[PDB]
């Protein structure tokens, strides 16, 4: 596994809010160590039988948290992200959708000399099945195993999880890097981590239209990733010049098409499927893994 | 969010750029009056629509009298304009702009900027090839596109704009005017949360002035909460009626040309579903992301969006319930179907949380819902329902 495990201590920014409350309840039930959270104006209260703090500095001093998840509305995300970056927390998961692109441009630049990883925004988070979940993904579809998953989508990731669970392979760590044009953690960062993780024996890379990240990741894999990678790209049928839900899912200047992504996997010797139903099956073919169950 | 030509010009003027100025007219008398107000031998009347290709489509006319202006406005206002960059219905023309004549000119440049996703930096592009589609230039002669990556800490510096001005072969006051143009555009870009802009052409007039003749600005819609004056520019008439309606019900909808409608939670999965439909011989009719916690009301609106297309002959609902129980989702789907005229076969794939209790509720609702096991099953069945 990478980044999170049973020892991870998690703070929640926007802890007292609707989604912070709901997903924190689930996280506690799952076995995630939620140590408290931050909501300005509710410092010194308790929530879900955990302390609430006004500031991340107070929270981190009190709890020695090493991760944080952000459920704050988009307007306050740049503020919240810098706050946690400055706090001593090493891992930040940003769930929130609608963060301005230029806010992540600045945050991503701010991170360049820091010792902090940021996953998201507009992502379901990170899960090490059997150990720790940070985000909104349903624990029950996952199983502790050997397939690492990197994905720009939410529910499409759950299909690959369902397929690898059913084939009995299970997941090491699944990283939802999110649907935005400038993520805090890109595919190459995540591939490096999984390549170095002994629990991960194979990797699924899920992408979609927009940007050139999959092509760049392809070139990186060719030279630097020894574990088998199985790719899949959503949006073959997407019309050009249209946002397909996610801010980053858009073809423009005839670039960011699904086909050029498949073709890049081709050229790099990376295995892939053209059907979302056959991700697990393609992985099975490539690995030769077998089990009568 | 896109801006009208006159709105983009007003914005850029406010950051000190020079523009081909005009007056907006909502009726032909107002257009005639604008012509006399400008007080020039010639003006250019331009349909205000969010689209390029306006001239080719008959939406740009040079005029020499108030009478000619009224005629042109009367011809344009209240009709939709179809251009090579619109869909087949075109964009409504509710107004024209009557613009001052700034020609003849010495030469035409291109200037624009994007947020480059690979470098993660605001990037400017400039060329000697103004009045050419810059995509063609990029493809055929990439060496003619000059690029400047901006460092977020320092911003665009005068020396970077001078490097460009010298490579463009500008001379004299043209250099300092071009530098001020690029610096002002950068300030606007950040201060307004632009996603991209293009000025094409950026004219070098006979007296050396650097003038924005036609310009487009696309704003980051997700930043408009902090720009009330920019949000106030929004022209909903230029947005697709169904896309707009979907947005009002926490749905994301895009129409295609096909015969199988789709309803999915999550954008990745919605595009994947469209893709597997086509793999299995079908033609996806739409993208539709119903989001998390789809209620009865929200599913009703999704049905109405899809079936408003007469070409739709079957629907696939594909929902992966994680935090929300599949039997509760099945309840909402059943309640929704009961309120809508659902005239086509509906295949339903419900997976995740209690997929089994959900599938049974569907099977016993007596609405002829076709239950599907996996993604492959769902595609296979919805295409087969076409006969
Ligand atoms: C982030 C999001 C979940 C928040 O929605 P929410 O939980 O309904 O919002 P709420 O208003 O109830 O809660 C937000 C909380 O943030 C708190 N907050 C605001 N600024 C904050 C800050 N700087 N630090 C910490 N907390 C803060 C608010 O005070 C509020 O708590 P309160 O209600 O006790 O006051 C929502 O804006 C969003 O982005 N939804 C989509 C998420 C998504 O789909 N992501 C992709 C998944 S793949
Ligand atoms: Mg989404």
């Amino acid at each position: 596994s990478v980044l999170v495990d049973k020892n991870t201590k998690v703070l929640v920014q926007g802890f007292t809010g609707k989604n912070g409350t709901f997903h924190s309840e689930q996280a506690i039930a799952y076995g995630t160590n939620i140590v408290g959270g931050v909501t300005p104006g509710k410092g010194g209260t308790t929530h879900l039988d955990r302390p609430v703090f006004n500031t991340m500095a107070e929270a981190v001093a009190a709890t020695g948290a090493d991760a944080s998840v952000i459920y704050v509305p988009a307007p306050f995300v740049k503020d919240s992200a810098i706050e946690v970056i400055d706090s001593g927390v090493k891992l930040v998961v940003i769930i929130t959708e609608g963060v301005p692109t230029l806010d992540m441009l600045v945050v991503k630049e701010y991170l360049k000399d820091k010792d902090v990883r940021v996953i998201g925004p507009n992502c379901p988070g990170i899960i090490t099945p059997g150990e720790c979940k940070i985000g909104i993904m349903p624990g029950h579809i996952h199983m502790k195993g050997k397939v690492g998953i990197i994905s720009r989508s939410g529910t499409l990731t759950y299909e690959a999880v369902a397929q690898t669970t059913k084939l009995g392979f299970g997941q090491s760590t699944c990283i939802g890097i999110g649907g935005d044009p400038i993520p805090g953690m890109n595919q190459i960062e995540a591939l490096k981590l999984l390549e170095n993780d002994p629990q991960t024996e194979a990797i699924i890379l899920i992408g979609e239209i927009g940007g050139t990240a999959e092509e760049e990741a392809a070139e990186y894999i060719k030279h630097n990733v020894t574990k088998p990678v199985i790719g899949y790209i959503a949006g073959v049928t997407a019309p050009p010049g249209k946002r397909m839900g996610h801010a980053g899912a858009i073809i423009s200047g005839g670039k960011g098409t699904a086909e050029e992504k498949f073709a890049a996997f081709e050229a790099a010797g990376i295995a892939y499927t053209r059907s979302p139903a056959e991700i697990g099956k393609k992985l099975k073919e490539v690995t030769g893994w077998e089990n009568l169950y | 969010m896109n801006l009208h030509e006159y709105q983009a010009k007003d914005l850029l003027e406010s950051y000190g750029l020079k523009v081909q100025k005009g007056i907006v007219a909502h009726n032909p008398n107002e257009a005639a009056q604008a012509f006399d107000q400008l007080g020039g031998k010639f003006a250019v009347v331009k349909a205000q629509v969010h689209a390029g290709g306006r001239g080719k489509a008959g939406g740009v006319k040079v005029v020499k009298s108030s009478q000619e202006t009224r005629e042109v406005a009367e011809s344009l206002i209240g009709k939709n304009l179809v251009t090579f960059q619109t869909d087949a219905e075109g964009q409504p023309v509710n107004s024209v702009g009557v613009f001052e004549d700034v020609y003849p000119v010495t030469r035409e440049l291109y200037l624009g900027a994007v947020v480059d996703r690979s470098s993660r930096k605001v990037t400017f592009m400039a060329s000697t090839e103004g009045g050419v589609d810059i995509e063609e230039v990029a493809h055929n002669s990439p060496e003619k596109i000059l690029k400047v990556e901006v460092d977020p800490l320092v911003g665009l510096q005068p020396f970077q704009a001078r490097e460009v001005a010298f490579k463009l072969g500008l001379e004299g006051k043209q250099i300092n005017d071009f530098v001020k143009t690029m610096l002002g555009a950068y300030k606007a870009f950040i201060e307004c949360d632009f996603a991209l802009f293009e000025i094409n052409p950026l004219a070098v007039r006979e007296n050396g002035e650097i003038v924005c003749v036609d310009g487009k600005i696309n704003l980051d819609s997700n930043a408009l909460y902090r720009h009330p004056k920019l949000l106030a520019l929004r022209d909903k008439s230029q947005e697709n009626a169904k896309e707009l309606k979907a947005s009002e019900h926490e749905l994301n909808y895009v129409a295609l040309e096909g015969n199988i409608g789709c309803m999915v939670n999550g954008a990745g999965l919605a595009m994947a579903t469209m893709d597997i439909i086509q793999l299995y011989g079908g033609k996806p009719a739409n993208f539709l992301d119903v989001g998390g916690g789809a209620t009865k009301e929200r599913v009703i609106e999704a049905f109405k969006l899809i079936l408003d297309d007469e070409n739709v002959k079957a629907i696939l609902i594909n929902i992966f319930g994680g935090i929300v129980r599949c039997d509760m989702i099945a309840e909402a789907i059943i309640e929704a179907v009961k309120e809508v005229n659902v005239t086509v076969p509906v295949v339903v794939r419900l997976e995740g949380n209690n997929a089994e209790k959900g599938a049974k509720i569907l099977a016993d609702s007596g609405l002829k819902l076709i239950p599907a096991d996996g993604l492959a099953d769902a595609a296979d069945k919805v295409v087969k329902s076409l006969g």
